[PDB]
């Protein structure tokens, strides 16, 4: 139902005339994104399989809807960029997004681990082409090579891990079939089997160790700022930790103990650096570490309460950090620098965009129940049942989550910009329309967060 | 004397048996057949539902 109309977007951009292109790619994507909220939502007590195992059903993944939400949203801000260059260069880098969306639909839907693996690594190839090309600043290669040699270094151990499970215990396939899986006896040979399953989802889900993959990709901008949101889709795209820990190793949690603590220090120290940093895109790059680290802590506890907040945080972060990158892009195409201090001035120069700057920054804080409060609060409550000492460290993190976003506000809420003379037009219709399409879904999830937070809810 | 005969051309290898002596045909050197033969069955395969590979 979802694959085939998404594949038919590929000949759409190539066959259409030279003056159009962007009109057809945006309009047809919006009607397909409507059908995702029409058919996928239906479920019973245990979510029943879709069809044959080419693409399967969703049990605890309404995160597909977020990919369908960014399916037209990534095409909006990429209008100002790429417009100067040739028509063939435009047609290629629109279809690379469609190819990304093709593989991204395949990752969340298909209830597998063997075929899921060759879709998890398959998303890295289109992003590699996007990140390495169109870089405004230099050191594109010091982020492009970093994009593979961190992920593939951790994910290639899945080939020796996943196949080892199916060769001993039946077959992986449906996961709904996986009741054959027996608890681990805790042996030294089984130590590296657990580590190989984890390490793939320890790189894309950023810790404190091996976290350097993320900020390098964000600072060195792929195209404008809307292709940065595709890298946000890859953080939440590593959702296999929800499936491996729950099924393949449920008895194993003794080896999780140091890895919780490694992500726990990736909260205080990741927030400390994000205070004196000069680059505006880097300030969102390090804030994205902490929010996804909260998910990492939640998964390894394995309590039924933590997953309720973990799945909610995947949707919460994917529409708020992407909203923040669009605000960084809206200054990047006017001032032509990622410097925070140089680009300073809201309301006096940017009147209506300043209110969007508020709502995006307030979502990093704990607002009245939208999705960010709902997502975070379950994790804090789950950590206390895990160990009572946690909120002494977790509370300090709550202080600097204010400093994550208020420092972004203060260094933009000042009536100066004496050196600057540009940025005459504050928002050319679509510039604010991007910001509304990011916040209004979060405002609609205030009334119904049952659709978002749902691992057996 | 009657005890004279010419060869003329060739013997051409003649075959004649008029003694036998316990027949003697099967003796050779073999002692073991070695598990006779490997097990083989023919019934013709139908189709076999689903391929053995991960993606089917």
């Amino acid at each position: 139902k979802y694959i085939i109309p998404t594949i038919m977007l590929m000949p759409l951009t190539w066959l259409s005339k030279n003056n159009m292109i962007w009109v057809n790619s945006t309009a047809h994507s919006l009607l397909i994104s409507f059908t995702s909220l029409l058919l996928m939502n239906q479920f019973g007590d245990n979510s029943l399989n879709f069809s044959l195992l080419f693409f399967s059903d969703s049990l605890s993944t309404p995160l597909l809807i977020l990919t369908m939400w960014l399916l037209p949203l990534m095409l909006m801000a990429s209008q100002h960029h790429l417009s100067k260059e040739n028509l063939t260069r435009k047609k290629l880098f629109i279809t690379m997004l469609i190819s990304l969306q093709l593989f991204l639909i395949m990752t969340f839907t298909a209830m597998e681990l063997i075929l899921f693996y060759i879709l998890f690594e398959a998303t890295l190839v289109p992003t590699l082409i996007i990140i390495t090309r169109w870089g405004n600043q230099t050191e594109r290669l010091n982020a492009g090579l970093y994009f593979l040699f961190y992920t593939l270094a951790g994910s290639l151990p899945l080939l020796v891990a996943l196949i080892y499970i199916q060769n001993t215990v039946g077959s992986l396939n449906f996961l709904m079939l996986q009741y054959w899986v027996q608890p681990v006896h805790n042996s030294w040979s089984n130590v590296f089997m657990w580590l190989a399953c984890m390490m793939a989802f320890m790189v894309k889900m950023p810790l404190y160790g091996l976290h350097l993959w993320l900020p390098k990709a964000h600072v060195e901008a792929p195209i404008a700022g809307s292709m940065v949101l595709a890298a946000v889709l890859l953080k939440l795209g590593g959702y296999g930790m929800l499936r491996i820990t729950l099924i393949l190793n449920p008895m194993t949690d003794f080896m999780a103990y140091p890895f919780i603590m490694l992500s726990l220090w990736g909260m205080i120290m990741t927030s400390s650096i994000c205070l004196r940093q000069t680059d505006l895109k880097s300030l969102i790059a390090y804030s994205s570490v902490s929010h996804m680290a909260l998910v990492i802590v939640a998964i390894l506890i394995q309590t039924p309460w933590s997953y309720m907040g973990a799945t909610a945080l995947m949707i919460a972060h994917g529409l708020t950090s992407s909203m923040l990158f669009c605000l960084a892009n809206s200054n990047y195409e006017r001032i032509h620098s990622r410097t925070m201090i140089l680009a300073r001035g809201l309301q006096t120069l940017l009147p209506l965009m300043a209110t969007w700057w508020l709502l995006a920054s307030l979502t990093n804080l704990a607002l009245p129940p939208t999705i960010n409060l709902i997502g975070e609060l379950f994790v804090v409550m789950s950590t206390f049942s895990w160990s009572n000492i946690t909120i002494i460290l977790m509370g300090v993190n709550m202080v600097i989550t204010a400093l994550y976003s208020l420092y972004m506000l203060i260094m933009t809420q000042r009536g100066k910009y004496t050196y600057h003379i540009n940025n005459i037009s504050p928002s050319f219709t679509r510039e604010n329309a991007l910001m509304s399409l990011h916040i209004l879904p979060l405002l609609l999830l205030t009334l119904n967060p049952k659709i978002i937070l749902g691992p057996l809810y | 004397k009657x005890x004279x005969x010419x060869x003329x051309x060739x013997x051409x290898x003649x075959x004649x048996x008029x003694x036998x002596x316990x027949x003697x045909x099967x003796x050779x050197x073999x002692x073991x057949x070695x598990x006779x033969x490997x097990x083989x069955x023919x019934x013709x395969x139908x189709x076999x539902x689903x391929x053995x590979x991960x993606x089917x």
